[PDB]
């Protein structure tokens, strides 16, 4: 298959996306979910894992990692600690908004991948670290898991299966640095949401210490269909190391910004003209797009033209796929103001650990608020092109990395609009 | 400078130079004591960028 897009409505995952239908645990049964879950459960870890790693299963929280693999890290025997699954629903990037809808609309789906995944790592329970700005939707999945625990889904003997498994719900108090997974696993333990260095990864020394697993909302709820449908069946879909459905959060400059799912290496254009009803203003109205969340770098309308929205066809890009958070800016943006508020996002959400990030990005968001005015010379683009570089890498987790990209991609694709607001500031401030 | 000419023809004669083109006391020729103010300019390493100090 060389085209990709148009899925039909028959290979959705995420079917009551919209609310449209029943999200209770009679609704969830009538389309599918938790159907055969105690044949998956009895199949084994092993089974499991090889039908992630055949669907080519890449982590839809927005960085790819195989996901099969990811999981296998806690295929092991135990060492007197328990083992847990960690949900990752934090959500907290700016473009994105599809978890939110996973758990809205579809929370019986997430238990029962909660289920599947923590039967695949051998998890003793699961802990959903929602966002605490979602309380209708953590409410919403406390109904769902006490539909599950009533039914004997979850709990004690799980689905008839004979193993033990409770799905926990908590909260987060508002930290975008609380999504990023050691964080959220310090969130969890009672204490500030600082990352931890890796070594040691969460499979040796996760949430209380114990061996565990953070995986995002999507990439969990998607599990118990690969595990039904097949990994042959999820890998049909997209590009090789591309493979599957993605959900698309199309906001901005569009005249319907929605989420939608999609086929995973559809064209960008397509994805924006068929689902979100265009660019305002036509498509020849389109001045960039951050395909991924804030944290991917923009590319202008020339790369929107013809690029895939699968993460190999994202790096060709020098963007990011990342959370799939289309970000649509027309010609009427201020695209400095736009990604200098963006860097002012990064440094109100960066939790203060490290130096590069708790002093360069604050260093970033004046230089950038000097760039939004034009108060500033050119030698200070390329000075802020290298505190990115130092930034970037340098840091204990991505939120560095994070920062320094938008900063990057303004540079690389929009260097002459900047240097024309700086030369029309001092010609009419001098 | 205050010499009169016949001082000035004596001296000029007895040194055998012209001491009046070459005075060795100063007078209005040299520098105002009171100079407008500076401004100097830096060095190569006054660079925003490139500017790595292993480099
Ligand atoms: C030979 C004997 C002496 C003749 C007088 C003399 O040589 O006068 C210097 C007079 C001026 O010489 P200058 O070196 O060209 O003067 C430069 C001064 O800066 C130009 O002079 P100035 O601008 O400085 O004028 C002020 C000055 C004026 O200078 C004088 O009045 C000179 C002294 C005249 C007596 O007055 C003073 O400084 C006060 C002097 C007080 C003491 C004088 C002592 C004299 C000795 C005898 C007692 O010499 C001539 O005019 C040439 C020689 C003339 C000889 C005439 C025939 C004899
Ligand atoms: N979904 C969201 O709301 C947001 C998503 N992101 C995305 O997060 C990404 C960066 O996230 P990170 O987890 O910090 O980076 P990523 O490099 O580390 O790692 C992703 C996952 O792979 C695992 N992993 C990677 N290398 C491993 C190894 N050698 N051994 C064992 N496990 C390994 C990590 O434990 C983690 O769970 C970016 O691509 C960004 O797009 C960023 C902000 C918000
Ligand atoms: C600053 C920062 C914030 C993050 N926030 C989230 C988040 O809110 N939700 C999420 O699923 N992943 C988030 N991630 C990515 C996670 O670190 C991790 O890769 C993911 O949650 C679990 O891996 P997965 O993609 O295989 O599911 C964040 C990463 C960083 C650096
Ligand atoms: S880079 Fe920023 S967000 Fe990450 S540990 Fe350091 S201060 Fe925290």
């Amino acid at each position: 298959k060389t085209s990709f897009g148009s899925l039909k409505d028959e290979d959705r995952i995420f079917t009551n996306l919209y609310g449209r239908h029943d999200w209770r645990l009679k609704g969830a049964q009538s389309r599918g979910d938790w159907y055969k879950t105690k044949e998956i459960l009895l199949k084994g870890p092993d089974w499991i894992l090889g039908e992630v790693k055949t669907s080519g299963l890449r982590g839809r929280g927005g960085a790819g990692f195989p996901t099969g693999l990811k999981w296998s890290f806690m295929n092991k025997p135990s060492d007197g600690r328990p083992k847990y699954l960690v949900v990752n629903a934090d959500e907290g990037e700016p473009g994105t908004c599809k978890d939110r809808e996973i758990i809205r609309h579809d929370p019986h789906k997430l238990v029962e991948g909660c289920l599947v995944g923590g039967r695949a790592m051998g998890a003793r329970a699961a802990y959903i670290y929602i966002r605490g700005e979602f309380y209708n939707e953590a409410s919403n999945l406390q109904v769902a898991i006490r539909e599950a625990y009533e039914a004997g889904l979850i709990g004690k003997n799980a689905c008839g299966s004979g193993y033990d498994f409770d799905v926990f719900v908590v909260r987060g108090a508002g930290a975008y640095i609380c999504g990023e997974e050691t964080a959220l696993i310090e969130s969890i333990e009672g204490k500030q949401g600082k990352p931890r260095l890796k070594p040691p990864f969460p499979a040796d020394v996760g949430v209380f210490g114990c061996p565990t697993t953070v995986a995002n909302v999507e990439t969990v709820a998607v599990s118990p269909t690969i595990c039904r449908r097949g990994g042959a069946w999820f890998a049909s879909f997209g590009r090789e190391r591309n493979s599957g459905t993605k959900l698309f959060n199309i906001s901005g400059h569009v005249n319907n910004p929605c989420t939608v799912e999609e086929e995973m290496s559809v064209p960008l254009k397509e994805l924006i003209e068929k689902h979100a009803g265009g660019v305002t203003g036509g498509w020849d109205n389109l001045l960039a797009v951050i395909p991924g969340g804030s944290s991917t770098p923009l590319i202008p309308k020339s790369v929107c033209e013809t690029v895939l929205m699968d993460f190999d066809a994202l790096i060709q890009a020098q963007t990011g796929l990342g959370t799939a958070a289309v970000i649509v800016m027309d010609r009427s943006t201020d695209i400095v103001k736009a990604i200098a508020r963006l860097i002012e996002f990064y440094k109100h959400e960066s939790c203060g650990q490290c130096t590069p990030c708790r002093e360069g990005v604050d260093w970033m968001n004046k230089v950038m608020a000097r760039f939004v005015r034009g108060d500033a010379r050119p030698a200070e683009i390329d000075s802020l092109w290298e505190i990115s570089k130092q930034i970037e890498g340098h840091t204990i987790c991505a939120l560095g990395d994070g920062a320094a990209w938008p900063v990057q991609g303004l540079i690389r694709h929009f260097r002459p609009e900047l240097e024309e607001r700086m030369q029309r500031f001092a010609q009419q401030h001098q | 400078a205050s010499a009169t000419r016949l001082i000035q023809g004596l001296r000029n004669w007895a040194s055998g130079r012209d001491l009046q083109a070459k005075l060795q006391l100063r007078y209005q020729e040299i520098s105002k004591r009171t100079q407008p103010p500076p401004k100097l300019p830096v060095g190569p390493s006054h660079r925003l960028s490139n500017n790595y100090y292993c480099a």
